[PDB]
């Protein structure tokens, strides 16, 4: 359940990201719904085109909320209550759906931080990514 | 596994500069390390307690050679992967019984080798291209429990 | 899709003393309760927000045997699955957008609703012929995917 | 997290079980080989044969370690520490198995009491099948 080693690491490659963030959050939801088209069923509201102004807002969003449990790290659960009730409850998110997307969250940090995407950092982040996961997951969890 | 012209381009250019004595190795150790529960089917393989242990390990990187070897096969031939890993299949499944899950582990964890090694030219088009792939090749290493 | 001679006596006698009418219902019913991401896709059924509302619903009950109609086809025609389901892939595939993990998971709560129907009736060797077929045909609606 | 009524239900259904609990165990692994051959790799040393004593005893201590956990469900970390560092630190037991072992739990519930087996129920026993699941995989997770 995160380990010291972890939380180093995931403050660590976090702040390498820094003004970054919201950046990269929009090329990882970009990502996915180009390789996993069938996440685009959530958001038939969006335009989904590569320079979406959707698409960016709605990746400093997604930013901010892992900043935010990075920020909280030992306390997500409390820090992500609300989020979890959104994607959990009221979005009802396929789980399947939060694999997809950590998944080209990584792929993205990798494609940003060649020095900082260590073996150690990458297993790290993989299980933050999942945490999260499972925070946002958790009304029928 | 369909693949346009134009993704198969992506894939094919790509593919074309990927030092394939060190990719394979470190896939296999990445997932050896980030996937921690595949280590029993490589115990064999020496000391694998760090990560600094296993990429380092010369086994591994002799091992996940191999395994590029045969995606290397599978690019050549996505018209019939089925027959390209027919015998891949039965060993993966019908010897060792890996759970095919884990196929689409190694195949994500060498998409993040790519993204890695390739930077902003691993642009979302050419990973999507990839995913396809990798689907592909985790889809008929599986045949055999289908 | 194999099955043996023994596996398919297992597996036909038991479909055919299954209530065509009432299984198909109470599996996704309970899908729906169960796995209550999936009710995305069955708004337009009416109240789900309790369980007997879900298990109550006309719709749902309706839904149900259509499905069960579907399994039994594939039933019928084990040797070849893709050829039963090309028209149903296209469907929940290239229209619909189901994830393929939520054919595994109907599957398998059909099995649970054959367990529950069936009672001690439902062995282990039973269950092991059932899961091939759910796998298999789980498989082939997921073939436009692959 | 399990609201107050799954943690109701899932205190009721293991109620009806009972003594059986032990005999219930040893069929969900029967069911677990047989289904999915792929587990049969982690019980090398198991004669996995139908009446097998081996396989006996052991669903005795999976019903064992489940009648721990429901009896300390507002403290399942706590409770299967031990567990999880065997399961998921000392055994590395792929994640995927316990999903496999969860269904056909439920299965062989399924197939032991038809009155207290109803969707709500189900959906109970599934959330606190996959809680235990995370507890136990939570040392590379
Ligand atoms: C790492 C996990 C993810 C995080 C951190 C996250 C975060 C968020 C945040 C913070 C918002 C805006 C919050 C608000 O305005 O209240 C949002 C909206 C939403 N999320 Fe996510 N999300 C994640 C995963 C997912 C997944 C997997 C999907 C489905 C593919 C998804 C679908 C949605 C939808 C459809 C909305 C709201 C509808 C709209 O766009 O207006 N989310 N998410
Ligand atoms: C993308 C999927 C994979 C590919 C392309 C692949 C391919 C291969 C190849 C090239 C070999 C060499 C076989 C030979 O020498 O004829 C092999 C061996 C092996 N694979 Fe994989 N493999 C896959 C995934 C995995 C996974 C996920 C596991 C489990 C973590 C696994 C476990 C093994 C093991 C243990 C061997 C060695 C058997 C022995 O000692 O001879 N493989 N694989
Ligand atoms: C074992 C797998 C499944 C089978 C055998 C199956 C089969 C079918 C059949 C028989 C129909 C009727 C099509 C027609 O009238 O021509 C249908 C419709 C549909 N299926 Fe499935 N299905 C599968 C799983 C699921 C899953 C998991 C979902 C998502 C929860 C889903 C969502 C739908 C929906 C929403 C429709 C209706 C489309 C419309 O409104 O016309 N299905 N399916
Ligand atoms: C619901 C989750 C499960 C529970 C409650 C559980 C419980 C236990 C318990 C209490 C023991 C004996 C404890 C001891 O002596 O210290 C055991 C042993 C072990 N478990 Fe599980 N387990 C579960 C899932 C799994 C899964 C999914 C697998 C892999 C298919 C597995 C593989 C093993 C192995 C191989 C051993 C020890 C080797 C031996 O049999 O001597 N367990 N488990």
């Amino acid at each position: 359940v995160l380990s010291p080693a972890d939380k180093t690491n995931v403050k660590a490659a976090w702040g390498k990201v820094g003004a970054h963030a919201g950046e990269y959050g929009a090329e990882a939801l970009e990502r996915m719904f180009l390789s996993f088209p069938t996440t685009k069923t959530y958001f038939p509201h969006f335009d989904l085109s590569h320079g979406s102004a959707q698409v960016k807002g709605h990746g400093k969003k997604v930013a901010d909320a892992l900043t935010n449990a990075v920020a909280h790290v030992d306390d997500m659960p409390n820090a992500l209550s609300a989020l979890s009730d959104l994607h959990a409850h009221k979005l009802r998110v396929d789980p399947v759906n939060f694999k997809l997307l950590s998944h080209c969250l990584l792929v993205t940090l990798a494609a940003h931080l060649p020095a900082e995407f260590t073996p150690a950092v990458h297993a790290s982040l993989d299980k933050f990514l999942a945490s999260v996961s499972t925070v946002l997951t958790s009304k029928y969890r | 596994v369909h693949l346009t012209p134009e993704e198969k381009s992506a894939v094919t250019a790509l593919w074309g500069k990927v030092n394939v004595d060190e990719v394979g190795g470190e896939a296999l150790g990445r997932l050896l390390v980030v996937y921690p529960w595949t280590q029993r089917f490589f115990e064999s393989f020496g000391d694998l307690s760090t990560p600094d242990a296993v990429m380092g390990n010369p086994k591994v990187k002799a091992h996940g050679k191999k395994v590029l070897g045969a995606f290397s096969d599978g690019l050549a031939h996505l018209d019939n992967l089925k027959g390209t890993f027919a015998t891949l299949s039965e060993l993966h499944c019908d010897k060792l019984h890996v759970d095919p899950e884990n196929f689409r582990l190694l195949g994500n964890v060498l998409v993040c080798v790519l993204a890695h090694h390739f930077g902003k030219e691993f642009t979302p088009p050419v990973q999507a291209a990839y995913q396809k792939v990798v689907a592909g090749v985790a889809n008929a290493l599986a045949h055999k429990y289908h």
